[PDB]
């Protein structure tokens, strides 16, 4: 008779959840569990965020979850990782892309298996690098987001340089203010990072501005080749695409394989503390988080199906895959990869906004 | 006049006799003294959720008897979900809750990390302890810790000298001694340290294995480090110095009169103005349909409060004004001593020549 530790889960749907419960299922078959054996606890998401924190408490803190896996729904993972941080009980984000979540001083206990979306300037490094392009203009809207790219690109700026940066009020319709300072610059180079309805004002203005031409190379996000974006994008864009990033599934296989190792890892350890039984009357943390919470930070699963599992000082996916996208002939066009740590450019040649630059 | 319902949840030994101890405005309080017992999400969240559905809950008045800087969080989480104002009037529920919600209606009778960082400059400028660390964890309100004794300290004609600021990962163990290795940096005779009381017996008991909390070295923390004078750790060193909110001539009677005035005149002033009031929310569990119907207008009413002459207002942040800050000592009997007094912006020690 094994010790039974439980695996707590906020996925998407009812099909996600019989995902989970065989992940944990096949984690038991595959480890040796004669100490040790895991057990699936999960909820869908609740119509709001009082209800959800608490049925973090109600559901899964009640079952003495030693970690909770968290969709991003079909309402954020806030409540979830805000609840069960109280305890330091570990929150896996699965599918959840806003930087605001790499944030340790308010995240709490969080780790994800994809990374956030300012993590997109270390393929526009890799592509500066790779196309000579050592001057660039840099907009981003003035939001955690916005600013948490441009963050990310000028560290590692700091060869190629961000002749200057122009932040926008999201929201603002009349950027031609904005894009009138970015054309008198030497710099023909921008690198765009707004959310689907800004990206939109963004293009709408550089149209008008005739800055979406011959000369100019746009470089962009996931986010600002989505949705509405998509519709008014010059063409010539470039783009990215987290491959996988919104597999629910393949995230659920890759995060209990993760936890599954990480809790036989913690359990060699000796002095291991059982988390809290329930929220009602328990005030303080669970003693043996903080030890956890080092083990899965520094787990490597390299053989997942998103790919390399590792985990940055912010506890952010490492290694993450990207289709680098091109807008030919207003269709979305594959025409490379960055693999990890490389670019991987495909036989489908890129057409600048125009033609060759 | 109409009636407004405001709960005053007390958490903990408290006299409510002395506590049911004049409005004269467009409306008028129907006050509930609610006990509780639990401080955990599920409680506060079912208690505050019951008590909505119960009766018709304009404004929430909240006391507690901990040291759970978390039961502000939760709070501010209520505040923000349900827009029903809360104020925070003692306890953890008036420790430092920086960044609160856009949506936040929920206000501390207690300093700003504003106030408390120049409260400390002026304690330094006082016995000429010019040359100073700064030690913070990641506990929110860091950031604006550090950044306002850094601009203070730039636009000074005044030899300050800030040495060293480390930031200390409490989220992870301590099997490797990056905590010691850190604090072993530390070479100044004045050490600021910002962090929560849970935090600080911690990075105390690590201080004390490196040497640095006897004299020679003298630690300056926040109010909420201190939290309950009543319950001092072991691991707090003698000769620590706190700011503290004034637990002696404020007293919990006196706040919850003061929570009551601040909520009834709010709603008499948006009803003066508006010729309504936002209808108490009936539920917790319908928040994402009804939202379009909501909003924290209120807000610009209790910010602004004044009661039998007295300016109650709030800070941008949802902090008290003007409070009066006494200047605590933990003594070699390990009793917190008053020191000095925080007044009209002028600092007043007892002490000249500050004692062993
Ligand atoms: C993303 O894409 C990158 C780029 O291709 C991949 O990284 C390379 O992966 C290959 C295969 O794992 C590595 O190849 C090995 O290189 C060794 C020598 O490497 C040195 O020289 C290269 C080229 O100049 C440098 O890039 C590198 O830094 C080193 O200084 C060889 O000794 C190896 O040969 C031995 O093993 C192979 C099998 O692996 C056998 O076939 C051989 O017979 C022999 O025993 C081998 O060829 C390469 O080093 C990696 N390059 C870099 C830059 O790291 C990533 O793996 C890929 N990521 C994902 C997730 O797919
Ligand atoms: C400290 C801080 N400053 C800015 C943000 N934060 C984080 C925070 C935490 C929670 C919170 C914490 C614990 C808990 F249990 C719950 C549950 F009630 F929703 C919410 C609510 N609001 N903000
Ligand atoms: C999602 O992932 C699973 C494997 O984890 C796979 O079976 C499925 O094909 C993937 N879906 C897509 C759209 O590729
Ligand atoms: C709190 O404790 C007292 C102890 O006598 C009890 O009477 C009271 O009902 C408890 N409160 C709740 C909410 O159960
Ligand atoms: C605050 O309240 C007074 C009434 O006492 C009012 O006249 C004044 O305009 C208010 N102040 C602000 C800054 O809104
Ligand atoms: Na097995
Ligand atoms: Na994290
Ligand atoms: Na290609
Ligand atoms: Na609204």
């Amino acid at each position: 008779d094994p010790k039974i530790v439980n695996i707590g889960a906020v996925l998407s749907t009812k099909k996600h959840e019989q995902i989970f419960r065989e992940a944990v299922n096949q984690a038991n078959k595959r480890h040796f569990t004669r100490k040790i054996q895991l057990q699936a606890t999960s909820v869908t998401h609740r119509p709001n965020a009082i209800q959800m924190a608490l049925s973090v408490c109600e559901d899964l803190i009640s079952s003495q979850v030693y970690a909770i896996l968290v969709s991003h729904p079909p309402l954020t993972p806030t409540p979830i990782s805000y609840t069960a941080g109280f305890y330091r009980i570990p929150v896996i984000g699965l599918t959840t892309r806003m930087s605001i979540y790499s944030d340790k001083s308010i995240h709490l206990s969080f780790l994800r298996t994809v990374p956030p979306y300012s993590h997109q300037a270390l393929v526009w490094f890799e592509m500066m690098r790779l196309f000579n392009w050592n001057h660039v203009i840099l907009i981003v809207s003035d939001d955690h987001e916005g600013r948490a790219a441009q963050k990310k690109l000028e560290t590692l700026l700091e060869g190629p340089k961000a002749d200057k940066v122009l932040q926008f009020e999201p929201g603002t319709k009349n950027l031609t203010a904005l894009l009138l300072e970015a054309k008198e610059l030497e710099a023909r180079v921008i690198i765009l990072s707004a959310s689907e309805d800004d990206a939109t004002a963004v293009y709408k203005s550089a149209a008008m501005l005739d800055m979406t031409g011959a000369g100019y190379v746009w470089l962009v996000g996931e986010r600002e080749i989505s949705g509405s974006a998509l519709r008014y994008a010059p063409d010539g864009i470039i783009g990215l695409q987290l491959i996988n990033g919104k597999n629910e599934s393949a995230h659920i296989s890759d995060a209990v394989a993760v936890v599954a190792q990480a809790i036989h890892e913690l359990f060699e350890m000796e002095n291991i503390t059982d988390p809290p039984r329930g929220c009602v009357g328990n005030t303080n943390i669970w003693k043996t988080g903080p030890l956890f919470k080092r083990v899965l930070m520094s787990s490597k699963y390299p053989d997942g199906v998103t790919g390399r599992i590792e985990f940055n000082e912010d506890g952010d996916r490492k290694f993450a895959q990207y289709s680098i996208m091109n807008l030919q002939n207003r269709k979305l066009v594959q025409v490379g990869i960055f693999n990890g740590s490389y670019i991987i450019q495909n036989d489908r040649k890129i057409i600048w906004p125009g033609g060759e630059t | 006049p109409p009636s407004i319902g405001i709960a005053v949840i007390l958490v903990g030994t408290s006299d409510e006799v002395a506590i049911k101890d004049f409005h004269h405005l467009s409306v008028v309080p129907r006050v509930e003294l609610v006990a509780m017992n639990e401080t955990d999400p599920k409680s506060i969240i079912t208690r505050i959720c019951d008590l909505m559905s119960d009766r018709k809950i304009q404004g929430v008045v909240f006391a507690d008897d901990t040291d759970q800087e978390a039961i502000a969080q939760i709070l501010d989480f209520i505040s923000a979900q349900t827009l029903t104002p809360i104020l925070g009037i003692h306890g953890g529920s008036s420790m430092i809750m920086a960044d609160k919600d856009e949506s936040s209606m929920f206000f501390q009778f207690g300093p700003s990390i504003e106030q408390q960082a120049s409260v400390m400059l002026n304690i330094m400028e006082e016995y000429d302890w010019y040359i100073f660390s700064i030690v913070t964890t990641y506990f929110p309100g860091y950031q604006d810790f550090v950044n306002k004794i850094r601009s203070t300290i730039e636009n000074s004609f005044v030899g300050w000298e800030l040495e060293e600021v480390l930031l200390l990962d409490m989220s992870l163990d301590d099997g490797d001694s990056k905590i010691q290795n850190q604090l072993k940096k530390l070479q100044s005779p004045i050490i600021l340290l910002y962090c929560t009381k849970e935090e600080a017996t911690y990075i105390f008991e690590v201080a004390n294995s490196v040497g640095l909390t006897g004299y020679g070295y003298t630690w300056i923390v926040p109010s909420l480090v201190a939290g309950d004078t009543d319950t001092v750790p072991a691991e707090f060193p003698t000769g620590l110095i706190s700011v503290s909110y004034d637990e002696w001539d404020y007293g919990l009677p006196a706040r919850v009169r003061d929570g009551i005035a601040i909520i009834t005149t709010a709603a008499s002033d948006m009803l003066s103005e508006h010729s309504f009031i936002p209808e108490p929310k009936s539920s917790c569990y319908n928040t994402h349909e009804k939202r379009i119907y909501q909003s924290n207008m209120l807000n610009r009413y209790l910010i602004n409060v004044t009661f039998e002459g007295r300016d109650l207002s709030f800070s941008e942040d949802g902090y008290q004004m003007h409070p009066k800050l006494v200047i605590i000592l933990l003594n070699k009997e390990r009793k917190w001593e008053r020191v000095g007094k925080w007044k009209d912006k002028s600092l007043q020690m007892k002490y000249y020549v500050w004692p062993r």
